[PDB]
């Protein structure tokens, strides 16, 4: 079950024995990270470290104290030293608050983990917020999405993913503050 | 040589005074070793350049 | 000193300064090969750059004022000071002040064993090895 | 300028010519050595201008094996002399030319693309350019302990 | 003779203002790629933490990708990880395994197949061309799992700074095939993590493993990109400086010349003169 | 431009001529700086690109045809067209045309007393801003 | 082969060698010029490549060691020999063995008519077409 | 070097002037493409340094 | 090429001085004070060498 132990620490041994000696070894992408998931410490309490990301972007490093992700079995909340939860999240809203004020993005759907030192990693892919959305194409577009049913299940799904999308964007874009 | 060094040896300090001569400096085709500035060259102590 | 030549004092130089000599023109060699091609900043071989800042040692060594020239027996004292790694880790921009310091501090009874021998002997580079260590170079 | 590279004897090989270079004279892999160390060396000569002001970086795999071959060539060519032993310090080798052949034959094949480039320079023939080898790759390993003094107060 | 040298220095004062154009070009390129680049460096990193770094696994088929550059005038960058996708293909390959070879830009396809040219399979290219997004990096992805393999090795050189590129190897694993198998720590070091996928764990690993290669593939080849830029960038003044020196011996020849040209057709005329009179 | 000197022309030409001229010589200044540099006309700076566009619109106003030469006011309004605004829209080809349209649909009392007080007054420059808009540049 | 012309022309040239000698100097005139970029040898473009290597054939053909000249029906036919596409298999460094290969192994009664013929007939265009293959090339 | 190019006859574009290129003289429709046949071949040969 | 931010602020300093220094050169001339108004001022040795 754990008869290979991999990694860079052991990498560099079959590497050094095997090529040539003018290429030093090759960096890997965990030498370029701090944080760990297993490790010991970062909760400290109430805020937890909450990393939000895009691939074009990167929207929080700051510590929050509550995070309400839309996973696909609903909205659920990250309090401080929540379960480690991997968790698939559906188009909806995520609100990463400190107290009184909390910064609400609509996003597009991509997996938010929770790790075992408290650290919270949102992976979306697009994470337009709630103040740039207009509300006006959106019925435009979910009047096709509820009208066209083709004969192949892959625009099947499509139109799936884009009812379910752009009903939740209806949801939350009438009733705001 | 001769004939910048017999001008030019004139140009000097006595017990009695001196003469400090500025001479402006053409360089033809743009030939620094050219022997008419190479034999100038020898015997500048300073050169002034004036740039745009 | 890649240009520079002399093929008739070679058997004309001072005994002392031609066996500590004979490295010095070398390593500045090695430092004419790598400067000549890393000066790209590609990457440090960490021996080849070894031999960069020690030949930026012997150029400096090498530098002299005008109108002041040197007894030849306290010019091999300080190319026996710098080739034999006595001025290594001294700041590059303190030897002129620290080849001052190494002919003002050795004792003046050394350049008088060098200068009659003619020759650094057995007996004189033990001495002159101790006489090194204690220099209070400039910087630490 | 093959002098201000340091390679001596200072011949240039792309402008030194005889008559007894002839497949019917000198033989005929003597001659086919020379044409290809001449090849390689004109070869290399046709490429300097690029490797002056675009980088080594940029040419074809079988066009920097020829630049690599022909700074090998270039450095095996030079050879200390006998009678610059005085004002050198390396000592004179006489190379045999049968040793010339088949060292340069070597070199040619590719036998030796593994050997630095300072191995070629001034040496014999192709035992010692793998004597040198050994001999400056011993060197960067020649680290040794505690300095060796014995120096420290000798009795009397 | 005379005037070739009169040609040869405008040809050589000419490359030394189009080097030095495109070197402020791949400047202003690098100074906004820059910026993408350390954007896209954040996604990386929960994967990386959730599911390691494990390079030296025991896959019996792999995927690696030499990410290149598309143009050629970088400066030894492309034929550097060519030494090292040599160098991991001589790491893993020691059990009889299937690899296949990919690579993203023309520079990989005509330096890998020379080292080695059955197990490359396929030539990504013109990928800068536009822009890079991270759908083009998802369809490069796809086409990657058209294949059915239990890892990956992206190699890439990382824009560590301006100077320095660090020739990065990055590694993916399939997800039950390799992935649950490598965790297995008497036990498992997944089973801390609670799913709430609408589906089970191998679903939801495979829907992550697609997400990390495309977030790997896409962060790799900005940050090749923008190295490209910048070993362009320095790559081309180490180039104008050499051209401004062969300029400057070129000028001083032809200024031998030129004197030696006057002195001798005036002495030819002396000469003819003194002949008759 | 670049090579051709006049060593008198610091105060020997037209005033009208001089107001404008100044800044079309340092505007072609950096055209001949940056063009050889870009050729190509790809990946470009905001900065550079529009000292490009604004040299090579300079560089077709200048030329002009043989055996027709323009008197001193044309071509004064013509370089005041062309390094002010009034023709950053016409592309290259154009403004051979560009500079003939707003030669011949300005009203002409402008030339009159630009030529009589020889200078580029305030108020001969306000009506000369208001004059160059509504002329119907033949760019299409 | 860019330089040096001959101002009689193909008029004094042996027919059948002109069959082939246009060819010839058409793709070495496409060889030479495709050139000064055959140093970048990563970027294979399948057309220019062809031509590179089809005159590297053609260049390599035109060697000939000294003090035996050819005789010129042998010339002619180890050139069509090049031109037809025959050692389009056989590498660039291994022709001068592979052109003494084709002379030496077609039948000797293909000169004694091209010599006679004149040039290279109908007859015998589609003889040798056939002898050239049923030899055996030195290369893969 | 229109000649090496194999272009018979070797005439210099760039190179050829006549008397004859007055608009005056054969009319504007010729000297146009004459003019931009010129412009077009004088542009290629700056862009020879960089596509080369 | 890269911007007036993209160095140290050691070259801040560097760039701040050479340009107090650029200007430090500069000097009013008495003979130019009859078509540029502000008068002339002969700088001696013993105050130049100090202002540096």
């Amino acid at each position: 079950e754990a008869a290979a132990p991999a990694g860079p620490k052991e990498f560099t041994e079959v590497w050094n024995k095997k090529a040539p000696s003018t290429l030093i070894v090759p960096e890997f992408p965990s030498n370029y990270t701090a944080v760990k998931a297993v490790g010991e410490g970062q909760v400290h309490g109430d805020a937890f470290p909450v990393n939000f990301y895009t691939p074009h972007s990167i929207l929080s490093q700051a510590q929050k104290d509550t995070v309400v992700l839309p996973g696909v079995d609903g909205y659920f909340g990250v309090k401080a030293s929540h379960v480690p939860t991997i968790a698939q999240l559906k188009p909806g809203v995520v609100e990463l608050h400190s107290g009184a004020e909390s910064e609400k993005f609509f996003v597009s759907g991509g997996f938010a983990f929770v790790h075992p030192n408290g650290v919270t990693d949102i992976c979306v892919l697009e994470a337009a917020t709630l103040d740039q959305v207009d509300p006006a194409a959106v019925k435009s577009a979910l009047a096709a999405a509820s009208a066209a049913q083709p004969t192949d299940e892959f625009e099947q799904a499509a139109n799936r993913a884009a009812i379910e999308l752009y009903s939740a964007l209806e949801s939350a874009v009438e009733a705001k503050a | 040589a001769t004939d910048l060094g017999g001008l030019q040896e004139r140009i000097t300090t006595t017990t009695k005074g001196s003469i400090t001569s500025v001479q402006a400096v053409y360089v033809p085709a743009d030939d620094l070793t050219d022997p008419a500035p190479a034999t100038t060259f020898a015997h500048l102590d300073a050169t002034t350049v004036l740039s745009r | 000193v890649g240009l520079s030549v002399s093929r008739v004092g070679s058997a004309a130089q001072f005994p002392g300064m031609k066996q500590v000599a004979g490295t010095l023109k070398l390593e500045l060699a090695q430092y004419r090969e790598v400067a000549a091609f890393a000066q790209f900043g590609s990457d440090l071989d960490a021996a080849t750059q070894y031999v960069l800042e020690r030949g930026a040692r012997l150029t400096e060594m090498l530098k002299q004022k005008q109108f002041a020239p040197i007894p030849i027996e306290r010019q091999t004292v300080a190319v026996y000071a710098a080739t034999k790694g006595f001025l290594d880790k001294v700041r590059v921009q303190d030897i002129v002040a620290a080849e001052e310091a190494v002919i003002s501090q050795v004792n003046p009874a050394v350049f008088k064993i060098l200068k009659a021998n003619g020759k650094i002997t057995p007996a004189l580079d033990a001495h002159l090895k101790a006489e090194l260590r204690k220099v209070k170079l400039p910087g630490a | 300028s093959i002098a201000e590279l340091g390679i001596y004897p200072a011949v240039d090989p792309l402008d030194s010519t005889s008559r007894m270079l002839n497949p019917n004279v000198i033989g005929a892999e003597h001659y086919n050595v020379a044409r290809g160390v001449q090849k390689v060396l004109q070869d290399y000569k046709n490429l300097q201008d690029i490797i002056a002001i675009l980088g080594m970086d940029e040419l074809s795999e079988e066009d920097k094996l020829t630049v690599a071959r022909a700074r090998k060539i270039q450095r095996f060519l030079s050879q200390p002399f006998q009678v610059a032993e005085v004002f050198t310090g390396t000592p004179g080798k006489y190379v045999d030319l049968a040793d010339t052949i088949s060292g340069f034959q070597g070199v040619l094949t590719g036998k030796y693309d593994d050997l630095p480039e300072m191995a070629f320079y001034m040496v014999g023939d192709i035992k010692e350019v793998k004597e040198k080898a050994d001999k400056m790759a011993k060197d960067i390993a020649s680290r040794k302990e505690a300095d060796n003094k014995k120096v420290s107060e000798e009795l009397k | 003779s005379n005037q070739a040298v009169k040609q040869r220095i405008r040809a050589i004062k000419n490359i030394g203002k189009i080097t030095k154009a495109m070197k402020m070009v791949a400047a202003s390129k690098m100074k906004n790629a820059q910026i993408a680049v350390e954007q896209s460096r954040g996604l990386v990193d929960p994967f990386v933490r959730l599911f390691g770094d494990f390079p030296a696994v025991n896959s019996n088929k792999s995927v690696v990708v030499a990410v290149t550059s598309d143009k050629g005038l970088c400066g030894g960058l492309n034929s550097n990880i060519t030494k090292y996708t040599r160098a991991t293909l001589a790491t893993t390959e020691s059990e009889g395994k299937d690899v296949v070879v990919v690579s993203i830009g023309d520079k990989g396809r005509s330096q890998l197949t020379r080292i080695e040219s059955q197990r490359y399979q396929l030539a990504i290219a013109d990928t800068y061309k536009v822009r890079v997004t991270f759908g083009q990096a998802s369809l490069i992805v796809e086409e990657l799992i058209k294949h059915n393999p239990q890892s990956y090795q992206i190699l890439f050189n990382k824009f560590r700074s301006a100077i320095s590129f660090k020739p990065t190897v990055a590694t993916i694993l399939s997800p039950d095939l390799l992935e649950k198998q490598l965790e297995d720590v008497t036990g498992n070091s997944l089973d801390a993590y609670d799913i709430e996928a609408s589906h089970e764990r191998s679903d939801v690993l495979r829907d992550l493993t697609e997400f990390h290669l495309g977030v790997t593939l896409y962060n790799a080849m900005l940050e090749n990109n923008c190295s490209e830029h910048a070993s362009r960038m320095s790559a081309m003044e180490n180039s104008t400086k050499s051209a401004g020196e062969m300029l400057g011996k070129l000028t001083l020849d032809y200024n031998r010349k030129r004197q030696a040209t006057i002195t001798t057709e005036l002495i030819e005329i002396i000469a003819g003169a003194s002949a008759l009179m």
